[PDB]
RNA sequence: CGGCCCCCGGCGCGCGCCCGGGUCUUCCCGGAGUCGGGUUGCUUGGGAAUGCAGCCCAAAGCGGGUGGUAAACUCCAUCU
RNA sequence: CGCGACCUCAGAUCAGACGUGGCGACCCGCUGAAUUUAAGCAUAUUAGUCAGCGGAGGAAAAGAAACUAACCAGGAUUCCCUCAGUAACGGCGAGUGAACAGGGAAGAGCCCAGCGCCGAAUCCCCGCCCCGCGGGGCGCGGGACAUGUGGCGUACGGAAG
């Protein structure tokens, strides 16, 4: 009983399933590249804003720690992914000792 | 193998290794001339992802640009117009500084053709860019038909017309809903077409 | 400056508009110019057809136009893959290819695949010196004409169905009404809200 | 130190890469005997040393290299700064030699910034294995400490002399 | 229409170059003081900022950009 | 103390080349007013136009998506007819004001860095020659470039073995 408005909208056609376009697999980690970036964060180190960040993230609190990364790196959605990868440095330093 | 490490090492320019050698040479660059011919690129990965090859005919210049926006060159701040044009001191010069930096590099060497450039240090006053250049008349350039495009005479002085990737960012062109202020050709080629009276013959 | 009952008007002539005027006096002089750009191209090519390659069946976007069929850009890889021809050999056959086009329906996928096999069976190629791989004898008895016109297989051909006559039965003259629009129109907008009250009674305990 | 570095270049001297002079005749000797006997494999193993940062980095992270000679005076030092940290992790022994002009003359060039040892001769493995424990004593095993060692930060002699003259005055104050 | 003189695009002897396609299996897969955020000028129909530029802060990698009302949550689309 | 290398740099009426200035109708990059309109006038409008400055070409610029879309989906740019004096901007005053579908003109696509692979397999210059016209070479032997990376196969529509 097909109709144009509603929750089951539109002319009912059948889907073409296919392997996706190759450019959409663009920022994958590709383990060799994971090796390169992880080899280089121990020859080089951490930025001065993010060494001050993990010295709030171990003792002070986390809500004031994210509000700090909110300001230096731009958005909110970048601030949480930066915060949970600092907490995983802080876990690998402490909890693997 | 090498250049992926050189890229990723460069992409963290606040760590204690990298902010050392980004200012042990920002001093060394500052003591030289306004423009100076470098003998070889100071970051050979970024040159070759911008079109450089290591053979005869290509040439890098590092040049220096004084930072800051432009002051309106007007006597004693008196602009003599309506109050919306008292703008002496907050004016921002809508073309980029790197496009300025390529422009006074290919101006000194008018026999050279300019491809594009990149960043190699900034202080508080000066900003330093390595500009890469191409001799159109050397036979390592005038052969090799994947390089013969630049020795074709429409590419004379590409940055005074705004054609390089440093300079074409200032024209505001591209596809999109965010960039259809220049949806025919260029910025004023849209304006001429939007503001022409297109009266036909039978109207 | 106004008067009795008339229109309030915004003519945009407050700008220096006599400089940017475009008068079309050369417009017959250019219509007879780009005829010559077609004729002296059509005999310039070959018995290869005029007006370029073959285009796909393509349905238009944007609800106003989605009921019709347009000629597109290129057939693309998915449709070229099923038809059997190579993605870079296809444009010396005379078939345009648009690799950035997607197929997400199967009805319109098979339409252009049926279109593209129909083309190759009414195409005759010319081997250079007559070895003829995948080609036979004398060229379709000299190919019955020379050069085509404004589209190979009449690319729009917007066609509709017959659906001749039915008898009005029960459950058909009873149900599918205006009310089924208004209820389905309401159920789409009260859908997210009612699934929020459903969470509230699940946290009720 | 120069005694090891001279032993190292003695070892690397007969693994010298191919020059264009001997590349002419090497393609002759392959082609005149193939024209006479058609050898299925005349030489199973021509050994040689590789050259180049971009080639060495491929060898170390595939662990194909057996010793990585690395230079000293690379002008953009970030072309080389990752490579000692990387030979530790892939476990390849490395040694910093003095002067990128000198190992550049091995490869008949001007500067070459790195060479690598992949397949030494098995009869002369015993010279490569001799100094490799003398080397990975000094570089690879010390990596916990050589990564901690800061550099520079000594005052000039005209300003550290007045440091000492204040300390002698403090030394003359006490006794 | 004829005759003259020169110039031009394309058939055939001698150089030069020359293994493509499908299926499966394994491995590879990307551009940084850039994106972005702040603020400040200009500009735009672009309005809780369309574009550009200065200065400051400055990224990620199932990421990033866009989806025309600022924000948090989510799903989907689309591009690289 | 001498010598050798290399890096950074100098000099020369060095060998061989190149850039300059003009014209500027159209085209590209910036810079940029005011008269005027609002019945006054500041935001606005005139106008991102005049003047100023720099670069080209027989065309230039653009251009093969970090797109439009929101449905049965289209598929680089440029031009036309529409959309439309419309959504929107604005002392919400005067005024200003694009786009996407759709119809046409024309239609064409590609390449690198990177990731690996091949003994730098690559290029320039000189010298005598195959042998030549109207001169350019693939062939020969020397000097350089080049491993801080030339050349081949490869580019996101996937690719390689
Ligand atoms: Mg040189
Ligand atoms: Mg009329
Ligand atoms: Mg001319």
């Amino acid at each position: 009983y097909p109709m144009a408005v509603g929750l089951n909208k539109g002319h009912k056609v059948t889907k073409n399933v296919s392997k996706p376009r190759h450019s959409r697999r663009r920022g994958r980690l590709t383990k060799h590249t994971k090796f390169v970036r992880d080899m280089i964060r121990e020859v080089c180190g951490f930025a001065p804003y993010e060494r001050r960040a993990m010295e709030l993230l171990k003792v002070s609190k986390d809500k004031r720690a994210l509000k700090f990364i909110k300001k230096r790196v731009g958005t909110h959605i970048r601030a949480k992914r930066k915060r949970e990868e600092l907490s995983n440095v802080l876990a690998a330093m402490r909890k693997a000792a | 193998g090498a250049y992926k490490y050189i890229q990723e090492l460069w992409r963290k320019k606040q760590s204690d290794v990298m902010r050392f050698l980004l200012r042990v040479r920002c001093w060394q660059y500052r003591q030289l001339s306004a423009l100076h011919r470098a003998p070889r690129p100071t970051r050979p990965d970024k040159a070759r992802r911008l079109g450089y090859k290591a053979k005869q005919g290509y040439v890098i210049y590092r040049i220096r640009v004084r930072r800051g926006g432009r002051k309106r060159p007007v006597p004693k701040g008196a602009t003599y117009g309506k109050p919306v044009h008292h703008g002496v001191n907050q004016l921002k010069f809508a073309r980029s500084l790197q496009s300025v930096a390529e422009e006074r590099a290919g101006r000194h060497c008018g026999a050279l053709r300019v491809l594009n450039s990149y960043w190699v240090g900034e202080d508080s006053t000066y900003k330093f860019f390595e500009v890469i250049l191409i001799d159109p008349f050397h036979k390592a350039i005038r052969r090799n038909p994947d390089t013969q495009w630049i020795t074709k005479p429409v590419h004379k002085h590409r940055e005074m017309r705004g054609l390089t990737s440093a300079g074409r960012k200032s024209r505001g062109l591209g596809k999109g809903h965010k960039f259809h202020h220049t949806i025919g050709g260029s910025r004023r080629a849209a304006w001429r077409r939007r503001n022409t009276l297109q009266l036909h013959r039978y109207r | 400056a106004p008067s009795r009952n008339g229109m309030v008007l915004k003519p945009h002539f407050h700008k220096d508009w006599q400089r940017r005027v475009a008068t079309w006096f050369n417009q017959p002089a250019r219509k007879i110019r780009r005829r010559k750009a077609r004729q002296a191209k059509a005999r310039r090519i070959a018995p290869r057809p005029a007006s370029g390659p073959i285009r796909p069946i393509v349905r238009c976007p944007t609800v106003r136009y989605h009921t019709k069929v347009r000629a597109g850009r290129g057939f693309s890889l998915e449709e070229l893959r099923v038809a059997g021809i190579h993605k870079k050999v296809a444009r010396t056959i005379g078939i345009s290819v648009d690799p950035r086009r997607r197929n997400k329906s199967t009805e319109s996928l098979q339409a252009n695949v049926q279109r593209l096999k129909e083309y190759r069976s009414k195409l005759i190629l010319f081997p250079r010196k007559p070895s003829a791989p995948k080609k036979g004898d004398s060229s379709a008895e000299e190919l019955k004409l020379a050069t085509q016109l404004t589209g190979p297989v009449m690319p729009v051909r917007n066609v509709y169905k017959k659906e001749k006559a039915r008898v009005i039965t029960e459950e058909e003259k009873n149900f599918k009404a205006f009310a089924s629009l208004r209820m389905a129109r309401a159920n789409a907008r009260l859908f997210g809200i009612r699934a929020k009250r459903a969470k509230e009674a699940a946290e009720q305990d | 130190d120069r005694q090891t570095a001279t032993q190292l270049l003695k070892l690397a001297h007969k693994y010298r890469p191919e020059t264009k002079q001997e590349k002419k005749q090497r393609l002759l000797a392959r082609a005149e005997k193939k024209a006479a006997g058609k050898g299925d494999v005349p030489t199973k193993r021509p050994p040689v040393l590789r050259a180049g940062v971009n080639t060495v980095t491929t060898l170390v992270e595939n662990k194909k290299a057996q010793l990585v000679v690395i230079a000293h005076d690379v002008d953009p030092i970030e072309l080389v700064v990752f490579l000692p940290a990387l030979c530790r992790k892939m476990g390849v022994p490395y040694c910093i030699i003095k002067g990128k002009a000198r190992l550049g003359r091995l490869v008949h060039r001007k500067t070459c910034t790195t060479v690598a040892f992949t397949q030494v001769n098995s009869e002369d493995k015993g010279a490569l294995a001799k100094l490799v424990e003398a080397i990975r004593t000094n570089y690879n095993d010390r990596y916990d400490e050589i990564r901690r060692h800061w550099g520079g930060n000594v005052l000039g002699p005209k300003s550290v002399a007045r440091i000492a003259k204040l300390e002698k005055a403090k030394a003359k104050e006490l006794a």
